[PDB]
């Protein structure tokens, strides 16, 4: 270790299960109401209208994302998947 | 001299780590392997509750292992544990903080990231306001501070030409 | 790069027919280890007679432990403003049909 | 002797964490800004969160630091079409609202700007302002007049 | 002896001041950057001119420092509803263009995104796009069609 000459260590304020816990919170609000919560009280949405809002945003019209939400859907889960296994492989 | 679990050569009768210290040392009264650890040091540190609200503090141990109750972030006393949490404002580390609440004494518990909160998800449920409030939120910047002027001739020499 | 060259009419356009959902990754440090050091242990061992020519430089050593406080004090409070954000904590909902 | 050198070896390192305290205090400042437009919300800076058209982002716990994984928009096939700014129908201009004119041989539709989807030009999603001759690239078309089927 | 001791001394000091003058030019840019966004035009970033939907923010003189007073946006009561992305009224789907199809029970409406202020679904709120066999959640309803 590093601590036997007097170069003692402090402890960090916040442990590592409490920063979990704050992401999986903020994951929670932005998956169960968007930017509601971030600016106010959180206010319920579903997950497609929030992507649909984001499409919207971006310029797109909203009714291209339910003619092909299965195609959106599985691109999104293939993502996922693709991430976690380039992330597995620093 | 702790009781090691690593034996070493016959002839060496020492031993060091990675950072170069001599920590190991065999007994040749039985050929017994020994550690060697620094003694127990740190700082003592005060927990104040504030001016007019109380006059007892307590004495807080930065890495020196033991009314008393042993923290993650070494040893506290003089603050009694409790384990309800709320929200703290004194911080101490390793995730809990110490509080003045009902007498009344200090305590010392676990914070609370929050109010525990779920939120109803549907697929066809949404919450559109009705109504707004107009809010101010006050934010401190600073952009500058006083500007000084350091000479040498005046600071490091006074009156002496040498 | 890749020598490419873009064809340009006044009366050319290019528009998607089609998209891909791609995750860019992002590392940004907000913190890291926290040491304190002070003369007392480091400089000096276990002999007065270090300790006795310190109160000429105790001002120096003042300075730098105020310094390593203001250090971990900034790095504590580094975590506060990026993970902080909001005084609600949302449980995820039981049901997974997203 | 040995403090005098002592000294300068903790204002040495002393120094060096101040300036990893401010690069951190950096670091840690555009973390801040970006779990505040990125995550919490949607940020219309372009190339701010990442390349492409930012949707969304999902912020994970990382030891002494943090990781967003964000959400893009990027477009993967493209097309070619011939376009005009403007169309003539009656010595009238016609401009899209939310459009752009596009033709493949001979019939002339309005789409999206970032997605490709005819449509038929009526006098509602195109506006009248001016005459023929302002316009350099003027087109030559009809429009449906959808009121005009209905009325009848 | 002396004169070593007093440079010694002295080189601290401008190291400190240095890094205490690094830090407040990095605060006086990013407060110069919220002045210029926040009070010279409305900022569209989110969380950045303080909580909620930044309107305005009013600029005062402070010692050695600067404050601002940000106008937000937040909501104080919200009201749950049944709603749905679409409606088939015969063969046509119609999408909201500015709105959300919203429910109280008997009848459906089209509400704005941060008020309720509930109307009548017509042919000119809304747009045609396809058939009802694409969409994946869709509800019966009729337009006006006020011609
Ligand atoms: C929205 O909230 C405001 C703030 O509370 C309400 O205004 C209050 O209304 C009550 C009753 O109408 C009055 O007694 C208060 O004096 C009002 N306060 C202020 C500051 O004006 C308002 O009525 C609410 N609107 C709705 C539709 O609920
Ligand atoms: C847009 O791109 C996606 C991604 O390649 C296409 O989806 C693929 O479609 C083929 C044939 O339809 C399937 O064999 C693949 O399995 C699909 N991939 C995925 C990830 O779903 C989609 O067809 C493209 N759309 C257009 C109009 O070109
Ligand atoms: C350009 O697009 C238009 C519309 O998609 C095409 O017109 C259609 O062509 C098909 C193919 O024979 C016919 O069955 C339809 O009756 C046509 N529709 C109308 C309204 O005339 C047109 O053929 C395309 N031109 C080219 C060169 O691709
Ligand atoms: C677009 O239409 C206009 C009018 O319908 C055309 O202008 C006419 O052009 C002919 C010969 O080019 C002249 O004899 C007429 O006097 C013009 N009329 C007007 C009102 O200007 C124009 O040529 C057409 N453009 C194309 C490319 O066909
Ligand atoms: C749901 O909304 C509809 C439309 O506003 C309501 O129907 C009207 O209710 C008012 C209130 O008494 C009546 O005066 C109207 O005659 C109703 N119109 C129709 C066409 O029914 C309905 O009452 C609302 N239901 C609830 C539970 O709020
Ligand atoms: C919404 O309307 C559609 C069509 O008007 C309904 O679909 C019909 O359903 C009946 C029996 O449920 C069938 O006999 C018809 O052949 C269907 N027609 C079509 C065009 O699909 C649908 O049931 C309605 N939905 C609700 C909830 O009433
Ligand atoms: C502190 O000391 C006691 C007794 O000496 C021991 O039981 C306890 O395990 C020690 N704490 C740690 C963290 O080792
Ligand atoms: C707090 O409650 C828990 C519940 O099991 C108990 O184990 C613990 O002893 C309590 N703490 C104190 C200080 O009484
Ligand atoms: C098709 O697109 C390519 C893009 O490089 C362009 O060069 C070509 O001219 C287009 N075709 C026609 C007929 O314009
Ligand atoms: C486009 O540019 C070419 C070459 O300068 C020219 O011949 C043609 O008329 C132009 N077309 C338009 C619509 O400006
Ligand atoms: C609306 O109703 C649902 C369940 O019926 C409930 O979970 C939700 O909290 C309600 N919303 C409000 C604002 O009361
Ligand atoms: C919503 O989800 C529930 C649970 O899976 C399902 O029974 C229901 O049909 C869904 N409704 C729509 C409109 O998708």
């Amino acid at each position: 270790a590093q601590k036997f000459n007097g170069l003692t260590v402090l402890p960090p304020l916040l442990t590592d299960e409490m920063i979990a816990q704050y992401t999986s919170a903020l994951l929670a609000g932005t998956i169960t109401s968007g930017w509601t919560f971030g600016a106010g009280p959180a206010l319920q949405i579903p997950f497609p209208m929030q992507m649909a809002y984001r499409f919207n945003g971006i310029g797109v019209t909203q009714n291209v994302l339910y003619e092909n939400q299965k195609l959106i859907a599985n691109q999104f889960n293939s993502a996922i998947g693709k991430i976690q296994d380039s992330l597995s492989s620093a | 001299l702790t009781e090691s679990n690593k034996k070493f050569l016959p002839f060496q009768q020492f031993g060091r780590d990675i950072a170069d210290t001599t920590d190991a040392v065999r007994d040749p009264q039985t050929l017994e392997i020994l550690d060697i650890t620094p003694c127990s040091f740190g700082g003592v540190s005060v927990i104040t509750p504030g001016t007019n609200t109380s006059n007892q503090v307590a004495v807080l141990y930065q890495d020196v292992n033991c009314n008393v109750f042993q923290t993650r972030a070494g040893c506290l006393i003089g603050a009694e544990h409790v384990n309800n949490s709320y929200e703290c404002d004194i911080p101490i580390g390793a995730g809990i903080c110490a509080s003045y609440q009902t007498s009344q004494s200090i305590i010392a518990y676990t914070m609370s990231l929050g109010a525990e909160n779920s939120v109803a998800y549907s697929n066809n449920s949404i919450a559109i306001p009705t109504n707004f409030t107009i809010s101010v939120t006050t934010e401190i910047l600073p952009v500058s501070m006083t500007k000084t002027s350091v000479d040498c001739t005046m600071y490091i020499c006074g009156d002496s030409t040498e | 790069g890749a020598e490419n060259s873009v064809a340009y009419s006044n009366n050319s356009i290019a528009i998607p027919t089609n998209f891909t959902i791609s995750v860019t990754t992002e590392i940004l440090p907000v913190s890291m280890t926290k040491t304190s050091v002070d003369c007392t242990m480091y400089i000096c061992g276990d002999s007065t007679e270090c300790s006795n020519l310190l109160l000429q430089y105790g001002s120096f050593c003042t300075q730098l432990n105020r310094a390593l406080t203001g250090i971990a004090v900034e790095q504590d409070k580094n975590t506060q403003e990026v993970f902080a954000q909001v005084k609600q904590i949302y449980k995820t909902p039981p049901i997974k049909d997203f | 002797r040995l403090i005098t050198g002592r000294l300068q070896s903790l204002q040495t390192y002393v120094t060096q964490q101040l300036i990893r305290a401010a690069e951190i205090r950096a670091s840690a400042n555009l973390a801040a800004t970006k779990m505040s437009e990125c995550v919490l919300g949607q940020s219309k800076r372009v190339d701010f969160c990442g390349k492409g058209y930012h949707l969304m982002s999902f912020p994970q716990s990382a030891p002494h630091g943090v990781v967003f994984l964000h959400v893009t928009y990027v477009p993967a096939q493209e097309k070619n079409f011939t376009t005009a700014p403007a169309i003539c129908h009656d010595g009238k201009a016609h401009f899209p609202r939310e459009g752009v004119f596009v033709s493949n041989g001979t019939h002339w539709f309005v789409t999206q700007r970032n997605f490709y989807e005819p449509q038929i030009i009526t006098t509602d999603n195109t506006f009248v302002s001016g005459n023929c001759d302002v316009v350099i690239g003027i087109v030559n078309n009809t429009v449906y007049d959808p009121l005009q089927p209905e009325l009848d």
